[PDB]
């Protein structure tokens, strides 16, 4: 199947710098599934290419992530993370992002 | 009793401290036995080695917690702290303040 | 379950809660959540304690910190996060902590350090980052905060230090970088560390000497031991004149510059081992506060004459494993308490070498070529406990000045044949001497509050007072010698002098008599030696065993025994041939061959070393393991061999069955000789087997009893149980009457 995961800016636009999607297994560290930097540059991890795609847009400051090719092991606690303080380079770890959302949990179906 | 040690013997307490832990040797009268703690106790600084992480006496005088065997972080009450050195009189060129107990 | 001390300090370690404790006082200033099971800190977790000042989060499996979790902790000063599972330094989580002094992040699995990290920490003083997995030194985060005083980066995977890595840490004092994989250090990697006082680079992959340490004017402790470095060039420490200790052991070194260790005024120790390409003493001008000095395994052959006069506070001096052959005068140094000159080429000790060392306690001169020590070399030398001149070639040893010497070691000086009087060493406790007889007069019965232990023991095979021992063993040996000598002489005179034709059997009997006479002569040698030195043998054994007399006695014993056995075999062969049914010339030739074989067997141990000198009895069958195993095992092997062949031969004629008579005489000869040879062989073989334990005194007594006994016995049997002799005696008397 395929599913829409959209995270928007609660207040001031979060698109001016990198925003990403992270997933956390129950009780261990949050790990990053995808990230997109301003100018549309995008980075995916090892188990993400071909089955997860992410894209921003500043029209209405919102991130979106098509997920497909559903696997049982790839079920966890998904969050959207944002950072608008500029500087540094984009990355895939949790420490960089200044702002975090409450996230959504999705269970593998078919 | 035994907490976070690979080998647990009555005579020597915890022995062969495992992984990130720090092996500490402590004495009650004649007998003695070891524990596995992270924070090295007061008057003691932890040294990390691939074999086993040890805890040793702060050989610095008049100190309560020491970063290393030369450096001291907390000076005993009644004496002054400056540049990891513990003494009684603040060296010249510095303006000491009593509230923080340091130069 | 949190234990409250009531002094605004809260303890909560180990009760297993996975969240921040709640209901705590609003005025608390110390809080501890170590050993717990907290994995992630939610947003504004610590907003309930705005007065916090020390916080500890260790041991927790914590691997995520919300950006706003540590916000609002303005008064926090100490934060520890060691042992956790943070995969990267938390950059956007410690940003607001503007009044923190110490931060622990060690023992985490930190791989990357965000560049923006450590921004705003304007009060940080100590940073822990050791036991992590950082591949290179983070330059921007370190450059962010300038007030750091202590930093550790040990147990990491850093391989190179880039230029200006620590340019902005002006206040740094202690820097640890040991246990790393660093192998290349830039020329300007250590720029800006003006206040650095401790640098640790131990357990690294450095192969070339670090040129950067020239930019650390305040250095006091430097460590680079357990590296690959091999060459330490001149000017290594020229830029850091405040050095106090340098650690460079466990390093394979070849060459060290001659001026490497000069102008270090407060350096208090120096240990260099393995620097095999060094051949001259280091230029130590400016280094006057040295307490220890260790130059080992080099090619230095000289010691400066001003070393004693410069190093006033010198305490230890190790100069072993070098080519030093001439010693300077040590009179200048007074605090010197140990001197090691082991395994050098020193060949003489003159009285001025150790004059004035009022505090010297231990002296080592082992394994050198010293052949002359001045009689007053140790005369005014102060209170010395240990002395060691082992494995030299010393002819004489001094006595004056060594009264208060607790330990002495003289082993290996085989030319030292003198005796050390126990009057001089009134306080000696442990002694080692080249010969076991020298310690006899020393320990007396001990080996009165003596407890003196001597390395070579006197286990009744190195007698102290009497060579033979108990009175009964002396009397029986004397009797054996007398009867053997007289009866062998009588048998020879009767058989040979009064005769006109010599049958093979009679000639063989005379030859066994001759060999027994030689054995008796050896026994008489032993008896006279014992009698002359009665109660004073300790003053004789050194001259006896390491002299010609012991060689003579051993040759006599071996030759006589071998000749007797071989002639006993020849007699057994001729008896068999005579029982089968000229060849007398053939048997004379065979007898000469047997005599030559006995002579060569006796002469053989002379060129081999370490058999005739084993025991004062000069026998090749001593106590314990025989030094020449091959000679003893061969001798016993071929002795028991000839015994078994003559036994088999006589069994053959026993099966086959005047000339018929006198065969029983040879049978009795073979009986007595074999039954007397068995004990000697058995007790020579016994010490080889550790299972059997035999007292050495009994072994020596039985050897003295039964070695010469066949010589005592054979002519008794020929003189009393053989009518052949009565006819010969009648003929001799008839010749005499004429």
């Amino acid at each position: 199947g395929s599913l829409r995961l959209s995270c928007a800016a609660s207040g001031y636009t979060y698109s001016p710098y990198c925003m990403g999607w992270f997933r956390q297994a129950p009780g261990k560290a949050r790990e990053g599934v995808a990230t997109v930097d301003l100018d549309g540059s995008t980075i995916y991890a090892d188990s993400v290419k071909g089955r997860f795609t992410i894209s921003q847009d500043n029209a209405k400051n919102t991130l979106y992530l098509q997920m497909n090719s559903l696997k049982p092991e790839d079920t966890a606690m998904y969050y959207c993370a944002s950072r608008t303080r500029a500087g540094v380079t984009c990355g895939l770890n949790w420490a960089i992002f200044s702002y975090w959302g409450q996230g959504t949990q999705v269970t593998v179906s078919s | 009793i035994c907490k976070g040690c690979l080998s647990c013997s009555k005579d020597n307490g915890c022995s062969r401290c495992q992984q990130k832990l720090f092996f500490f040797l402590r004495r009650e009268g004649m007998r003695q036995y070891g524990e596995c703690l992270h924070s090295c106790p007061s008057g003691y600084y932890g040294h990390r080695a691939p074999d086993m992480n040890r805890c040793a006496r702060c050989r610095i005088e008049n100190c309560d917690s020491c970063f290393s065997k030369d450096f001291c972080t907390k000076c005993k009450v009644g004496f002054y702290l400056h540049r990891g050195r513990c003494f009684d009189e603040c060296p010249d060129g510095f303006a000491p303040l009593d509230e923080t107990m340091e130069c | 379950p949190c234990s409250c001390d009531g002094d605004r300090r809260v303890d909560c370690s180990g009760k297993g809660l996975t969240a921040v404790p709640e209901g705590l006082s609003a005025f608390t200033q110390a809080l501890d959540i170590s050993m717990n099971n907290i994995t992630q800190l939610p947003e504004d977790a610590f907003k309930n304690f705005p007065f916090l000042e020390e916080l500890q989060l260790a041991g927790n499996d914590l691997s995520f910190i919300h950006p706003k979790a540590l916000s609002g902790l303005k008064e926090l000063k100490v934060l520890t996060l060691q042992n956790n599972q943070l995969k990267t330094v938390p950059s956007e989580a410690i940003r607001g902590l503007s009044a923190l002094q110490s931060l622990r992040l060690d023992a985490n699995h930190i791989t990357s350090v965000p560049e923006d990290s450590f921004e705003g920490l304007v009060q940080l003083r100590h940073l822990w980052l050791d036991d992590n997995s950082l591949t290179e030194v983070p330059v921007h985060p370190l450059s962010n905060l300038p007030t750091l005083q202590a930093l550790t980066l040990a147990l990491n995977k850093i391989s190179s230090i880039p230029d200006f890595a620590f340019t902005n840490l002006s206040s740094l004092v202690v820097l640890h970088l040991h246990n790393n994989k660093i192998r290349s250090l830039s020329q300007h990697c250590f720029d800006g560390l003006d206040n650095l006082e401790t640098l640790d680079l131990n357990y690294n992959n450095l192969g070339e000497f670090p040129q950067a340490i020239k930019a650390l004017p305040s250095l006091k402790e430097l460590g680079f031991h357990s590296n690959s470095i091999s060459v330490i060039p001149d000017g290594a420490f020229d830029g850091n004149p405040l050095l106090r200790t340098i650690h460079l052991y466990d390093n394979p070194l070849s060459f060290v510059g001659n001026s490497a260790f000069h102008n270090l005024s407060d350096l208090h120790s120096l240990v260099i081992r393995g620097a095999s390409m060094v051949q001259q003493f280091p230029n130590l001008t400016g280094t006057v506060h040295l307490e220890s000095l260790t130059l080992t395994g080099t090619k230095i052959s000289s010691i400066p004459n001003n070393l004693c006069q410069e190093q006033k506070m010198l305490r230890t001096l190790d100069l072993s494993y070098n080519n030093i052959r001439d010693l300077p005068s040590f009179n200048g140094c007074h605090a010197l308490e140990e001197i090691s000159l082991q395994r050098n080429q020193i060949y003489q000790i003159k009285e001025g070498t150790f004059q004035g060392l009022i505090s010297l306690r231990i002296l080592d001169l082992s394994r050198n070529l010293i052949h002359e020590i001045h009689s007053r070399a140790f005369a005014t030398l102060g209170p010395i406990t240990n002395l060691d001149v082992s494995f030299n070639e010393l002819t004489s040893f001094p006595t004056e000045g060594l009264n208060g010497l607790n330990q002495l070691k003289l082993v290996g000086n085989f030319k030292l044949k003198e005796a050390l009087a126990a009057k001089d060493f009134v306080n000696l406790r442990s002694l080692s001497v080249p010969y076991a007889y020298q310690c006899c007069a020393f320990w007396g019965c001990d080996s009165s509050q003596i407890i003196i232990h001597c390395t070579p023991s006197t286990g009744a095979f190195k007698p102290c007072e009497y060579l033979l021992g108990s009175w009964m063993i002396r009397l029986t040996v004397w009797f054996i010698f007398l009867v053997a000598l007289f009866f062998n002489l009588l048998v020879i005179l009767t058989t040979f002098a009064s005769c006109t034709s010599l049958p093979s059997s009679k000639l063989f009997i005379g030859l066994i008599s001759v060999s027994n006479l030689f054995m008796g002569i050896y026994t008489g040698i032993l008896t006279f030696l014992d009698a002359v030195s009665w109660g004073r043998f300790a003053e004789f054994g050194i001259w006896w065993e390491t002299g010609s007399g012991c060689k003579v006695a051993g040759f006599l014993a071996v030759f006589s025994s071998e000749s007797a056995i071989f002639l006993l075999m020849l007699a057994t062969v001729e008896r068999s041939l005579s029982a089968k049914d000229n060849h007398l010339k053939q048997f004379r030739v065979a007898a000469l061959l047997a005599f030559l074989g006995a002579t060569v067997a006796g002469c053989f141990p002379l060129f081999h070393r370490g058999e005739y000198s084993a025991s004062p009895l000069c026998l090749p069958f001593p106590t314990g393991e025989t030094p020449s195993l091959g000679f003893t095992v061969t001798l016993v092997l071929l002795n028991s061999l000839a015994f078994l062949l003559m036994a088999v031969i006589y069994t053959k004629l026993y099966c086959n069955l005047s000339q018929s008579s006198m065969i029983k005489h040879v049978a009795w000869l073979i009986f007595t000789n074999c039954i007397f040879f068995c004990p000697v062989a058995f007790f020579s073989f016994a010490p080889l087997i550790t299972a059997i334990s035999i007292s050495p005194e009994i072994m020596k007594s039985v050897t003295l009893i039964f070695f010469p006994l066949p010589a005592c016995l054979n002519p008794v049997l020929y003189v009393f149980f053989n009518p052949k002799f009565k006819e010969d005696w009648k003929l001799l008397k008839r010749r005499v009457t004429k």
